[PDB]
DNA sequence: ATCAATATCCACCTGCAGATTCTACCAAAAGTGTATTTGGAAACTGCTCCATCAAAAGGCATGTTCAGCTGAACCAGCTGAACATGCCTTTTGATGAGCAGTTTCCAAATACACTTTTGGTAGAATCTGCAGGTGGATATTGAT
DNA sequence: ATCAATATCCACCTGCAGATTCTACCAAAAGTGTATTTGGAAACTGCTCCATCAAAAGGCATGTTCAGCTGGTTCAGCTGAACATGCCTTTTGATGGAGCAGTTTCCAAATACACTTTTGGTAGAATCTGCAGGTGGATATTGAT
């Protein structure tokens, strides 16, 4: 009867799976370690994109400093395609107000 | 290619004058790559800063020191150059100038905030301006023999007319900040153009402008702007900014310039403002070259030379190098009769001249 | 001799946790070197998820408990939550 | 026949470092480690109880750690021109790591 | 009273992955005192495309194998064997995960071994 | 109306150099080390502190919280006397009331 | 009708360091929503603890060395001399410190000079 | 003038340099090649302090590489530097 | 006595070691550290300038690491039975600690 | 083993470049008075964990044994150490302009209150990879 | 008169633990509004950063000698890896109890917010004085006899 409703980003995890690979499946242990993952860059360019706001004396997270962040963080060409899809996201969203 | 054959084409009469300019400009350039030797140089105290041309005299050259030392030096004659000592601390000849009525004299403009007329001799005659205070100095200077006019800027922006006999009529502010270069044109005698560090050049008619800095036109400047020098003919402004720029204004459609010349001569506290020249006799422009990592060369060699461009295509045509003066080459003042040219080098005073004509018995 | 509970990570498993690091021969001192190396790493990890679930005013350490207790040390785990 | 197969020294250990790296079955045995961890959970507090899966994370990080450190030791044995991993190795590991605690 | 049918900002800015939900979570947690729009995008999107390398590495590690579902081993495999990946998760023990193979060559014996009697 | 302010700990770290040794003098880059010090330590136990708030889904930061980032981030016998010196504070700030 | 005189919070815990900016900076920051009474008290007190422990090091290094002021080089051999605050400051660098004058055995002139031929 | 003093670059460190670096570490003797490895190490650490540095500076739109932007820029790495700012 | 004295190899390695872990002096020069860290900035950004603060902090943290890394290489040479320090010391000890080589 | 060149330890003696020590003040702290939350007591359920029983059965403690490894002892050959000396290269003091560092505003942005509805999930029915079990089929490493 | 223990490795087949998909519910997310707030653009300004040419003072790049470390080559001896055996500790199941980790509800200390009064750091001058740099000796290091 009584339960609590745990959120996570198992679904989302899902529908990416299935884009990259129809046919295929993804293990329950798997699915933890995706969300353990997630979770963990969530909290590392969310904590970076925080720090980059209070040491310029701003309040106010923008796309911009989630843009440094990710810069920040990630190595080699991963930094490139990702902050390309962000833009994308981004330009794509604002685009259609 | 036809070196010869177009001076006897002309005597006819089938070519007109501009013609003949142009080739006797290649004729000159053909030979300035035999100037490449150094016939003299001269040492003083501290950095050269200013250089000026006796107007007849054809050996005669004066230039300042950065510590108020004033050098009379006319070349051949080994008659121990005139040397006037000076304050040392902050003296510098900001600009020299001589007086077209008496060579003897001159019109000296120094950081003391003293543009004065004094005597080669040593002897000062007259001051023409003293802000005092300290923090407000004299930079720039500028004197026209036709209407018998002399102009002196300020560090802060307010520049100063003078006659030669006094009475000045002016003190107007024009920029924000520190006012660098006065040019008074040479065929017209009374519109002036100035430049200044707020990045702005304006040009006046100080026959018909007095009403609350009333300019003729506004030429904006991406950076500060150290000279703005016209032509002989007066019919051309070359104005020197401070990171790379050069640019050439004409009488018609002053606001537009007519071609950007890229040229590196980035600014340094303690170099003195490079600054292009005209050619007396010719459409030559003579600058110094400053190399910079960051700009755009692509020749393999990045060398300290000073650079002669033309006035119309804004092309390069011939570079002056010679290593043991591998200094950069702040001045560089060509002789009135356009044979000699003379280069103002840290510490060092360069005369690019060559030999005389053939030899009698 | 006492065992100690410390033995109870015999010697063949020693083994195989070294045989799968690329290791080829053991020499016979690194069975208690490696327990006394073991025994101080849980016992920072202990403290420390011990310290977690003493300030939650609980009894039972919680796989949370030691994964954050992990996380301070510098050696993430995924798998249990986060 | 006079005796039986008998492999050299050194290729059944190649063979076990081929099976082990092949796989991922834990290989600490869980009583032994539970008990271990209940041992030191006693000394830290007293009446104190366990998820299994906080055991379960303990054992994976224990293991985890365990294997590298030995890594970190044979990289240092062979360049000893030895092949043999001893305590010495284990401590020049633990001390360049930062680990000396 | 005009109530436009809503759609998600996930669908609006295409992707998979809750732009809601981080949005939520951005506010709920002390990063900063205000959180702009285009943020909870902008990270979904990095989150996505992060999460779609890796499932993309894990499944072709999975097909070499011949196995149609990606178990914890796989992903191990896809975060090191490529190098920026390894470097983003250097410091970081997958559950259940194994090492690379790996043997060092002063180990392999020599190698005289063919018919010859 | 131009006023730079910049706030700092070098009066205080000089009342306790006093108080621990009279006759004792710190350079000016000494009390920048120390002032960095100060921040540091500082910017650590309170982010502890923010974390455990996090992990309990509570709302504020106590006494208890700060005791607890204390425990986790000092190591040996000066958590000991940390916790010492803190509970002393705070009974004698609590009695004062 | 009373306004007692104001009595600084620092004066009432009896620490040397500001309480009231402990406040301040826990406030301003976001580490928490509400930030509880006690709290900043703590924290001072910690600080000052901490403060006294390395400045008493510095002293005793600085003494010494027959210095009467505590240059960066005395905070360093603190630091280094001593095994708890070398582990909490263990991945940290002080400008002009300098590194302890260990010197490793082996290095050292070889004294064990026996019968040779 | 070319002179490009052995590489215009990492080069620029001489050999005593390294010497004295390496004898403050307790080193006694060294081999020859020690001195391009140690050029190499400082190349790249100095590249991945000052890319921190650098897009820190350009996130502030910013002329300058300020000392605290260095501050930061090592702390992110795990070596914080005391004595210039916090 | 016509023989000049000349100190046996080593008497100097030592009392160099002495001399520069007794001192704080910077090692490496102003001028070419400054180069070096101006020529590296070029590749992520042209019109850039330096404090002099900036610099000096980053001179301060390239030498520390350098000390520490000789440090632990040092300690890997004894381990091989030498007292020299070779190329492969540093690439062991920069593989040990987690950086690339 | 005397001795004979250095280095380093000392030990006075200035003077000046930073440190202490006076100010004024204003921004931040402290003192009342309401509002408004937390979070902690107190009472539940029922979920997970402690044990504790069977029975294996798979692992391990346990002795031979001998094959390869690890550590000595010299040894030749070379390569870093040490000094000697001119020659760069770094270091540094001469009296402009850029831009970091603060103020001050809005227009744009985000937040804050209710409302509608909808993807989010509690758990339940299905499918179904593949773990595990036979069987060959080679394959490697070690014995004439 | 190099094949054999053990392995690896593939091919196939079957049932079920355990993923997938599918009902339903309802907690957050949108949507529509009204209210704060605050990021970036003018504006300014005062510290400080860019980098040349003399002049100079020190380090150092370049060549000898040559001491000693250092890979290499033999050699014992030791020792641990491999294998055979029989006990025995550890897995799978259990079956409950039950301790207490979550889940509701209530309200009273606790802290926020807000103003208004107060005084404590902090930015400048003043001046006070460790000690860095000299000057000399006295001693210990070190070294080839």
């Amino acid at each position: 009867r009584k339960r609590s409703r745990k959120e996570s980003y198992s679904i989302y995890v899902y529908k990416v799976l299935k884009q990259v690979h129809p046919d295929t499946g993804i293990s329950s242990k798997a699915m933890g370690i995706m969300n353990s993952f997630v979770n963990d860059i969530f909290e590392r360019i969310a904590g970076e994109a925080s720090r980059l706001a209070h040491y310029n004396k701003r309040s106010t997270i923008t796309s911009r400093e989630i843009q440094t962040a990710v810069r920040l963080l990630l190595p080699g060409e991963l930094a490139k395609h990702a902050v390309s899809e962000g833009t994308k996201a981004v330009t794509k969203y604002t685009s259609a107000k | 290619r036809s070196i010869v054959r177009t001076l006897h084409q002309h005597k006819l009469g089938r070519a007109s004058w501009p013609s003949v300019q142009q080739g006797l400009q290649q004729s000159f350039l053909h030979t300035l790559d035999s100037y490449r030797i150094l016939q003299k140089a001269a040492p003083f105290d501290r950095r050269a800063t200013s250089l000026a041309w006796h107007p007849t005299h054809p050996s005669t050259v004066a230039v300042g020191s950065k510590g108020g030392d004033i050098m009379l030096w006319n070349f051949g004659i080994k008659d121990k150059p005139t040397f006037i000592k000076g304050i040392g601390a902050g003296g510098s000849i900001t600009g020299l100038k001589f007086n077209p009525l008496n060579t003897n004299q001159f019109y000296a403009s120094s950081m003391e905030g003293t543009t004065r007329l004094q005597d080669f001799k040593g002897n000062i005659l007259r001051v023409f301006a003293s802000s005092d205070t300290i923090n407000i100095w004299f930079c720039s200077l500028d004197v026209s023999a036709s209407s018998r006019m002399v102009v002196t800027g300020d560090n802060v922006g307010n520049v100063i007319l003078l006659n030669m006999d006094g009475k000045e009529l002016w003190n107007l502010r024009m920029h924000k900040k520190k006012v660098t270069h006065v040019a008074l044109n040479p065929c017209c005698d009374w519109f002036l153009a100035t430049a200044s560090v707020d990045q702005t050049v304006k040009i006046w008619d100080l026959r018909q402008v007095r009403g609350k800095a009333s300019f003729l036109y506004s030429l904006p400047h991406r950076h500060p702007v150290n000279a703005a020098c016209f032509s002989p003919d007066g019919a051309r402004l070359l104005t020197t900014d401070q990171k790379s720029e050069i640019r050439v204004y004409s009488a018609s459609q002053w606001d537009c310039p007519l071609g950007l010349i890229p040229h590196p001569h980035r600014h340094f506290q303690h170099l003195t403002p490079i600054k292009a020249a005209w050619h007396p006799r010719y459409n030559l422009i003579v600058v110094g070259r400053y190399p910079d990592p960051n700009f755009k060369s692509c020749t393999p060699y990045e060398l300290r030379t000073i650079d002669v461009f033309d006035g119309n295509s804004g092309k390069m045509m011939c570079q002056l190098y010679d290593p043991e003066s591998s200094g950069i080459s702040s001045l560089n003042e060509f002789n009135p009769m356009g044979d000699t040219l003379a280069s103002a080098m840290g510490y060092h005073i360069l005369i690019w001249s060559q030999e005389e004509a053939r030899t009698r018995k | 001799v006492l065992r100690d509970n410390i033995q109870g990570i015999t010697k063949p498993a020693i083994r195989r946790l070294a045989r799968r690091g690329g290791v080829k021969r053991i020499s016979g001192l690194i069975y208690e070197e490696t327990r006394g190396v073991l025994k101080v790493f849980l016992e920072n990890v202990i403290r420390d998820a011990v310290t977690y679930t003493e300030h939650a005013k609980r009894k039972t350490v919680t796989a949370m408990d030691v994964v954050y207790a992990l996380k301070r040390q510098g050696r993430t785990l995924y798998g249990f939550g986060g | 026949v006079k005796k039986p197969h008998r492999y050299r020294p050194g290729t059944v250990a190649l063979r076990e470092i081929r099976r082990y790296q092949k796989s991922t079955e834990l290989l600490i045995r869980k009583l032994p480690f539970q008990r271990l961890v209940r041992e030191i959970a006693q000394d830290f507090k007293t009446d104190l109880r366990f998820q299994s899966s906080a055991v379960m994370a303990l054992q994976e990080a224990c293991e985890a750690y365990l294997v590298g450190l030995f890594e970190d030791t044979n990289l240092c044995a062979i360049h000893a021109k030895r092949v043999t991993i001893m305590p010495k190795d284990i401590q020049l590991a633990r001390r360049i790591r930062g680990e000396r605690a | 009273k005009a109530r436009a049918k809503a759609k998600t900002r996930s669908s609006r800015a295409g992707l998979q992955f809750p732009v809601g939900r981080v949005h939520r979570l951005l506010r709920k947690g002390n990063y900063s005192e205000r959180v702009g729009a285009g943020a909870p995008v902008y990270l979904a999107a990095v989150l996505e495309y992060l999460t779609a390398e890796i499932l993309e590495l894990a499944g072709n590690a999975a097909r070499d194998n011949k196995k149609t579902r990606i178990i914890p081993r796989h992903l191990q495999l896809a975060i090191r064997n490529d190098e920026e990946l390894n470097k983003l998760l250097g410091r970081v023990t997958i559950a259940q995960g194994g090492v690379l193979p790996n043997i060092q060559a002063v180990l392999l014996p020599k190698k005289t071994e063919s018919h010859h009697k």
